[PDB]
């Protein structure tokens, strides 16, 4: 299951 | 065993006005499960294994708009990148990350990760307290403190605690057959003369998984760390891998070599001596 | 920063003249991604030549496995030919069934 990811670099 | 569960992203700017490429493929151990491709032109180049095909279109959709959404991060995280490095918009560069956990046998958490790399080389990566992070470059200072902003680790580290460790857990059971049966290699030992005072004796193991695997030459019992010559384990193309450890021995000093391969689908480790 | 690729030829299965079999080219080890890999008999580049989908490995580093159906024999000469950024010209490695 993916990890949603939000925040940039 | 232990098992792990990882996805391997990637995010890439392309020459000139090519749209970039992001790539997210998950594993557990050694075995590719899944794969999203912002180059992929129907379902058959997000190839699946069986047992997420079973979790159906409600597992499918879910995931495809995690991925749509993190490409909508990695492309802001692109562009942030390239001031940090005062890097022209026209060059191609390489955004990669690699995240999840590792389970004991009985499912428990071991580890948890989170690692990014640009242009191949580490930028930043959550500590294993999942609490911090480290920076790589002087850079990714500015990433550390957007992140501690913005309560990233604790949000990571929720992810790796939590959804990581259920549903590794769910796919080593719906994917047993698979992910919970090792492979032992089928080994063998060649012999190569050289010159007319040395040969080489070259220890083979193959059709092995997973990858782990321990290859050492001994001579009269001793290891010969310093003079052992190994290959990158590499794949056969069917889920199984292969590799070799190679000495350069006198010649009729054969009988004095043997070759020890360590694996978790032995059930004891095996001893190996060349057999004309 | 560029690493150049690793290369190796095999067979899927231990070779054996006139059993079928698939011949491979690991490509691993290189940064960045874009990479040219030919599959060559007789020095000539077969066509009918598979790939897996762009992967890499934990030192970030990316990976192909190119694969071709084939049934070795005792004259059929068979290579890899690569082409990267890191080459100044094309890299030809020859299928070693003792490697």
């Amino acid at each position: 299951e993916l990890r949603s990811r939000y925040w940039a670099i | 065993g232990s098992h792990s569960m990882r996805y391997f992203d990637t995010a890439m700017s392309r020459p000139g006005r090519g749209e970039p490429r992001f790539i997210s493929v998950g594993y557990v151990d050694d075995t590719q499960f899944v794969r999203f491709d912002s180059d992929a032109a129907s379902p058959r180049m997000e190839p699946r294994a069986p047992w997420i095909e079973q979790e159906g279109p409600e597992y499918w959709d879910r995931n495809t708009q995690i991925f749509k959404t993190n490409t909508q991060t990695d492309r802001e995280s692109l562009r942030n990148l390239r001031g940090y490095y005062n890097q022209s918009e026209a060059g191609s560069h390489t955004l990669q990350s690699m995240y999840g956990c590792d389970v004991g046998p009985d499912g428990r958490l071991l580890r948890g990760h989170n690692q990014y790399a640009y242009d191949g080389k580490d930028y930043i990566a959550l500590n294993e307290d999942l609490r911090s992070w480290t920076a790589a470059d002087t850079a990714a200072q500015i990433t550390q403190r957007k992140w501690e902003a913005a309560r990233v680790a604790e949000q990571d580290r929720a992810y790796l605690e939590g959804t990581c460790v259920e549903w590794l857990r769910r796919y080593l059971e719906n994917g047993k057959d698979t992910l919970e049966r090792a492979d032992p290699p089928k080994t063998h030992v060649t012999h190569h003369p050289i010159s007319d005072h040395e040969a080489t004796l070259r220890c083979w193991a193959l059709g092995f998984y997973p990858a782990e695997i321990t290859l050492t030459w001994q001579r009269d019992g001793e290891d010969q760390t310093q003079d052992t010559e190994l290959v990158e384990t590499r794949p056969a193309g069917d889920r199984t891998f292969q590799k070799w450890a190679a000495v350069v021995v006198p010649s009729g000093e054969e009988q004095r070599y043997t070759c020890h391969v360590q694996h978790e689908g032995l059930p004891k480790p095996l001893t190996l001596r060349w057999e004309p | 920063i560029q690493r150049t690729p690793k290369i190796q030829v095999y067979s899927r299965h231990p070779a054996e003249n006139g059993k079928s079999n698939f011949l491979n080219c690991y490509v691993s080890g290189f940064h960045p991604s874009d990479i040219e890999v030919d599959l060559l008999k007789n020095g000539e580049r077969i066509e009918k030549v598979e790939h897996s989908d762009l992967s890499f490995s934990k030192d970030w580093s990316f990976y192909l496995l190119y694969y071709t159906e084939f049934t070795p024999t005792e004259k059929d000469e068979y290579a890899c030919r690569v082409n990267h950024v890191t080459l100044s010209q094309p890299k030809i490695v020859k299928w070693d069934r003792d490697m």
